[PDB]
């Protein structure tokens, strides 16, 4: 049903007098499709999916000129924080910001996102109503009055409200075959003895897409945290993710145990049980 | 300035067969700062021709990259991962185990 | 896409 398209921009100065690092990525859903890197030769925005290799040279020459000019912005921004918090110039600091805009079903906006961190911890953010800003701390609170006085809210909202949903629809329409599926994950469980008196139920999330999952346990139809462990959802590598969920049981004990899997591509939510 | 160490995970594309190809993925997240270094190791051995992701990050602003090689498991051959990053006073090596 | 209009902190 619901979509979004996210950039992520990471810079990172060096120390001393070194140009900095600039990184973006745009991802529609968990599916990359750019990125820029001005440690690379091209000085590019380069495609990432095969559907965004379709765009003629006024799209990337046209994303080109903005992400140089994102990172122009983001070298002096990496400049000021160091004298809003008193640092020198001989150590590395990293600048990120997110945006990006959600829509429902229906492909019409649901809402639009910027944020904005200083080595690893919030600065500033856009609220909700795309209108007012949350500052972090105390120089976040220059930032705020500055871009209040000169209404970069109301930029930001055009864009999130306005050409960030029109580009996502473009995208999910042109890259459909790989945007507007789910793929089911396939699953099974396993069994492992520790010793005499415990086993290790393993249950299995494969080749699933998009990466949002739940994986539970229960012990008699009730919810079981205790002596379990959940992974992290991780990348296959091929635009498919992984992810299991174990519980040590008593021997004997194994038939008490459910896993449960929740994924938008199931017709059903799935139970497993062990089977000898 | 805060800092985090990363998570890993060391993995195969697809369920693990001896002698059929596939792919060794070794998976770091929860990190910051951004500069990391993977090695992937086949019987101890830094493997030379690894590729891995652009850079992205979480909703706690925390870096996540795939390192991925191209590899045929075989019963007797071990595989690993290796992460150093600013937090670790050494390097973390975590072993491939097949069903994990 | 992505924007253009990028205000320094
Ligand atoms: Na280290």
């Amino acid at each position: 049903g619901s979509h979004s398209m996210r950039y992520f921009f990471t810079s990172v100065s060096r120390p001393g007098r070194g140009e900095p690092r600039f990184i973006a990525v745009g991802y529609v859903d968990d599916t990359q499709f750019v990125r820029f890197d001005s440690d690379a030769a091209s000085q590019r925005m380069e495609p990432r999916a095969p559907w965004i290799e379709q765009e003629g040279p006024e799209y990337w020459d046209g994303e080109t000129r903005k992400v140089k000019a994102h990172s122009q912005t983001h070298r002096v921004d990496l400049g000021t924080l160091r004298g809003y918090y008193n640092q020198s110039e001989a150590g590395s600091h990293t600048v990120q910001r997110m945006y990006g805009c959600d829509v429902g079903s229906d492909w019409r906006f649901l809402r639009g996102y910027h944020q904005y961190a200083y080595d690893g911890k919030d600065y500033i953010a856009l609220k909700e109503d795309l209108r007012s800003w949350t500052a972090a701390d105390m120089a976040a609170q220059t930032t705020k009055h500055k871009w209040e006085a000169a209404h970069v809210a109301e930029q930001l909202r055009a864009y999130l409200e306005g050409t960030c949903v029109e580009w996502l629809r473009r995208y999910l329409e042109n890259g459909k075959e790989t945007l507007q599926r789910t793929d089911a994950p396939k699953t099974h469980m396993t069994h492992h003895a520790v010793s005499d008196h415990e086993a290790t139920l393993r249950c299995w999330a494969l080749s699933f897409y998009p990466a949002e999952i739940t994986l539970t346990w229960q012990r008699d139809g009730e919810d079981q945290t205790q002596d379990t462990e959940l992974v992290e959802t991780r990348p296959a590598g091929d635009g498919t993710f992984q992810k299991w969920a174990a519980v040590v049981v008593p021997s004997g004990q194994e038939q008490r145990y459910t896993c449960h899997v929740q994924h938008e591509g199931l017709p059903k939510p799935l139970t497993l049980r062990w089977e000898p | 300035m805060i800092q985090r160490t990363p998570k890993i995970q060391v993995y195969s594309r697809h369920p693990a067969e001896n002698g059929k190809s596939n792919f060794l993925n070794c998976y770091v997240s929860g990190f910051h700062p951004s500069d990391i270094e993977v090695d992937l190791l086949k019987n101890g051995e830094r493997i030379e021709k690894v590729e891995h992701s652009d850079l992205s990050f979480s909703k706690d602003w925390s870096f996540y990259l795939l390192y991925y090689t191209e590899f045929t498991p075989t019963e007797k051959d071990e595989y690993a991962c290796r992460v150093n990053h600013v937090t670790l006073s050494q390097p973390k090596i975590v072993k491939w185990d097949r069903d994990m | 896409i992505i924007g253009w209009m990028w205000i320094p902190v």
